[PDB]
């Protein structure tokens, strides 16, 4: 429960300046969050895809 | 009066004969069990072993029927 609350402090305060690059969304699942919550966090962001057909 | 001793040669091969080997047949049995138990124990962690062998054993078999809740599974 402290881990989950700490993630929320990370996300709302620290993440403005600090990265957490070694942690994937799947890492939160079954530690701080359910699969659905973590998928929802991931789905709100945009990531680089492979280039389209015109490259 | 006895003219000759009374005996036969039993069939043998590589210094084994059937009387002797027959005494060891049960021992091969137990060693086979030991090797079976040991092998199965070694691969008890393999999921297929659990799915196909261990979970089918009556009573005891439920020890190996374990589901991860869908909420706790990233994959
Ligand atoms: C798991 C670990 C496996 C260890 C397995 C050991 C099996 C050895 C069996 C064995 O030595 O049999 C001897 C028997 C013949 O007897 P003898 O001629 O040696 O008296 O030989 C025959 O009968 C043939």
């Amino acid at each position: 429960a402290s881990l989950r609350r700490g993630y929320q402090v990370y996300k709302e305060v620290c993440a403005a300046c600090h990265s957490l690059d070694r942690i994937a969304w799947r890492n939160l699942v079954g530690v701080t969050h359910t699969t659905d919550e973590a998928k929802a966090f991931a789905e709100e962001l945009e990531y680089d895809d492979e280039p389209d057909d015109e490259g | 009066y006895v003219k000759k001793p009374s005996y036969k040669i039993v069939p043998h091969f590589l210094g084994f004969n059937i009387p002797t080997v027959s005494k060891w047949i049960p021992i091969f049995g137990i060693w086979g069990a030991a090797a079976g138990i040991g092998a199965l124990f070694l691969i008890e962690g393999v999921p297929r072993t659990r799915q196909d062998i261990l979970s089918k054993i009556p009573i005891i078999g439920e020890h190996w029927i374990r589901e991860i809740p869908a909420s706790d599974n990233p994959f």
